[PDB]
RNA sequence: AUAUGUUAAGUGGAAAAGGAUGUGGCGUUGCC
RNA sequence: UUGGCACCUCGAUGUCGGCUCAUCGCAUCCUGGGGCUGUAGUCGGUCCCAAGGGUUGGGCUGUUCGCCCAUUAAAGCGGUACGCGAGCUGGGUUCAGAACGUCGUGAGACAGUUCGGUCCCUAUCCGUCGUGGGCGUAGGAAAUUUGAGAGGAGCUGUCCUU
RNA sequence: GGGAUAAGUGCUGAAAGCAUCUAAGCAUGAAGCCCCCCUCAAGAUGAGAUUUCCCAACUUCGGUUAUAAGAUCCCUCAAAG
């Protein structure tokens, strides 16, 4: 994953949501993993 | 929501009991499904049920549409079972059984045990098929993930234990 | 098994039966009875008091601890036994003695090869850092004037002090050491003897607690 | 001119109880300090102690409100270099409660030699029974 | 202490570009 | 780090580097746990958790730096008056002598170089390392112990087999 | 070897008819954290516990005495210093 300050999404699979006050994005590629809102 | 504003439904083949704050949820091949729920306002009938949120907020909604899913899922633990199927990949993958315990022989230097527990059941279709059945989503996915997590899906060949289809990457080494 | 009380008579050697040199510790091993037996009810923890060596009888007038005082002798009384120097706790045993004195004999480490050894003694005067720690001597190449000196004990102005725990001159030896995993070679009747393959701590003379080992 | 002073004749010292069942740890522990300073008292006489005992019976069961349980670490050195050792005020409760509240309400206690025999009157038990009948302790209701 | 709201981080009880289905308000439109 | 200000010290705060002896931070070099890979495997890259222990011997130089030889699981980067002279050395530099290149008419100066050269102390008080004596612990004594708390240790290789 | 965890991985699950490791609930997971291993430790003034030993004469003092159990002075020494 890509732990980077500025996540967003990269392509139309690729979805936000929130853990444990983190924000994360996930999606069916496993490029497109990051967290650190 | 609409989710936690459904019919449950009792078919009437089944007992629950409303024993005051907590449901127990009787079949024909299940007891003492009883559940820790919360203050929820639900009528405590036979051949349905309904829940209800006493007040609405954005705290009311959401423990209304799990209230509702829980008993909706300990209903149908007594009026049937839910299977996960767990699939072996690879040359030489069997899977031995012994007394209430599963072996697997995974391709390691060692055989890799299982124990099973309580209200669910081991059973082998054929020497690379594991059949996980009992009464409770939550046991048996506990039950199945465990047995899945000891050689995960490689995305080359396959080689691992999966579940159902075909839902894996794919990659090309050479 | 359960633990003995002994006292460390010598080094010696013998030969292992395919012709090995084994460097030896002899412990006698004698005298030794149950005089208490505390339990968890009279007490919190449960364990065994066992006794040692044999003391002389009570004397009106004794300059010394050769014979045992109005106290310590009804103590032994108790239990039915003479009077014992060294009285020690055997805890993590079975108690299955008796708080009437029975003689706890060498012959029960014929079980039991791997022991470990608690001495209570090494016995040096006051000694300097490079002795008492194991430190380094300074060069004679220069004319340096450090030799067996400490060395800086700590940092300047921003530290204004020294830390507990600095390593300074001061009484070396003499503490309380166990030796782990330490093995039987033989024990032997009708002299009370236990061989213990290795070194126990202390001087010759000295009390020894030998118990299973704890691993 | 005219003002009466407390002497150690004069005073009479109670026993109270209290249940630390259901209730908030500082919140408890604000009237406990004033019960013990003796500033519930018309005879308070800042010199010498006026206060009365007390005993907190049910430790295990005061309870902190929010994330407390992970947060609220207490830390403490031992004065060798590097050695500061923590414990969260969670595993404080189910391991030691009894010290839990005495040091809660000890830390509103002024820090002199009266300060400490003052402090020295709290009994706290994790559990609903207490050695000191032979006392007659009055039970309290905190407010 | 009294009355009406805000938030849930212990913010309160240090700090920016920038990132986000955190939650409250008013307003304004497009499909019901 | 090179600086900028000129706030403490000129009835005086000893300057390198190394030796001896440590202590702390994490922005992690090794070891441990993982996500992604343009990850087939043995090796790698790059991010996230993690400070428990460990982190070499020589040649050249005053060398800190640096380059090289042979290793190592690895040869981390920083703070503590660039830690440390009431602990040590004193090579360097900032004493006096004397010589070279250059500058000055000159006495003499360095953009530099070279040979040499007195480093003081019977520790009060705090601090640290050991050891005793007084009193207390509601009679006076002998032994054996619980453990609130505190300290210590904590590293890794290489072969054989599956 | 035991317990709780970080990053990570999850099972059921809604808010949001689907999806989702999280909001409720239930797991798993480090040489690191607390135990387990070794030493100190009741001046721990909160001064703990167990076993044993000694326990009458004189007063109106209401207290005293010496002596009991025990320990030192003094002397011969070492395993200690």
């Amino acid at each position: 994953m890509k732990v980077r300050p500025s996540v967003k999404p990269i392509c139309e699979k690729c979805k936000v949501i929130k853990r444990k006050g983190k924000v994360m994005v996930i999606c069916e590629n496993p490029k497109h993993k990051q967290r650190q809102g | 929501s609409r989710v936690g504003k459904k019919i449950i439904d009792i078919p009437s083949d089944v007992t629950v009991s409303f024993d005051g704050n907590h449901v127990t949820v009787k079949g024909p091949k299940g007891e003492l499904s009883r559940t820790l729920n919360e203050r929820m306002t639900f009528k405590q009938e036979e051949n349905t049920i309904e829940v209800v949120r006493p007040s609405d907020s954005k705290e009311d909604r959401t423990n209304h549409g799990t209230t509702r899913a829980l008993l909706n899922n300990m209903v149908q633990g007594v009026s049937q079972g839910y299977v996960k199927v767990l699939e072996l990949v690879g040359v030489g993958y069997r899977a031995q059984m012994q007394g209430k315990d599963l072996i697997l022989n995974v391709g390691y230097s060692h055989p890799v045990e299982i124990k099973a527990e309580e209200n669910i059941t081991f059973s082998v279709e054929k020497n690379t098929v594991v059949k996980v059945e009992g009464i409770s989503k939550e046991q048996v996915g506990a039950l199945a993930s465990n047995i899945r997590s000891v050689r995960p899906p490689e995305p080359y060949k396959g080689k691992g234990i999966r579940y159902q289809g075909e839902y894996v990457r794919r990659k090309e080494g050479k | 098994t359960k633990g003995i009380l002994g006292r460390k008579i010598g080094m010696t050697q013998v030969f292992g039966e395919n012709g090995e040199l084994i460097p030896v510790t002899v412990v006698e091993a004698k005298e030794n009875v149950v005089l208490q037996k505390k339990t968890v009810e009279v007490d919190g923890y449960n364990a065994i008091q066992v006794g040692f060596e044999d003391k002389k009888a009570y004397k009106k007038d004794a300059k010394s601890n050769k014979y045992a005082n109005k106290p310590a002798e009804g103590h032994a009384k108790k239990a039915d036994a003479a009077p014992k120097r060294f009285i020690r706790e055997f805890r993590n045993v079975d108690v299955d003695a008796y708080e009437v004195g029975q003689e706890v004999s060498v012959d029960t480490f014929v079980a039991g090869d791997v022991i470990d050894v608690t001495g209570v003694s090494k016995g040096k005067g006051f000694q300097g850092a490079i002795k008492r720690h194991g430190q380094s001597r300074g060069p004679m190449s220069h004319g340096s004037h450090f030799h067996r000196a400490p060395g800086s004990v700590g940092m300047a102005s921003d530290a204004s002090r020294v830390f507990k725990g600095q390593k300074m001159p001061g009484r070396m030896g003499g503490n309380t050491v166990t030796v782990q995993n330490l093995e039987v070679v033989q024990v032997d009747t009708e002299n009370k003897v236990i061989l213990v393959k290795g070194n126990v701590p202390g001087p010759k003379k000295g009390l020894v607690e030998i118990r299973t080992s704890i691993k | 001119r005219q003002t009466f002073m407390a002497n150690e004749s004069n005073i009479e010292r109670k026993w109270y109880v209290i249940d630390a069942e259901g209730q908030t740890l500082g919140r408890l522990s604000s009237e406990v300090a004033s019960i013990l300073r003796g500033k519930n008292k018309v005879t308070y006489t800042p010199h010498v102690d006026t206060g009365d005992y007390v005993i907190v019976i049910n430790a295990s069961k005061i309870e902190f409100t929010g994330n407390k349980e992970t947060d609220k670490v207490y830390y403490r050195h031992s004065n060798h270099p590097g050695g500061i050792k923590s414990i969260t005020a969670g595993e404080l409760r189910r391991t030691n409660p009894e010290r839990l509240i005495e040091n809660s309400i000890k830390g509103m206690l002024p820090s002199t030699r009266l300060g400490e025999k003052q402090g020295k009157k709290l009994f706290v038990y994790g559990g609903a029974e207490h050695p000191h009948a032979a006392q007659q302790p009055e039970n309290y209701e905190l407010r």
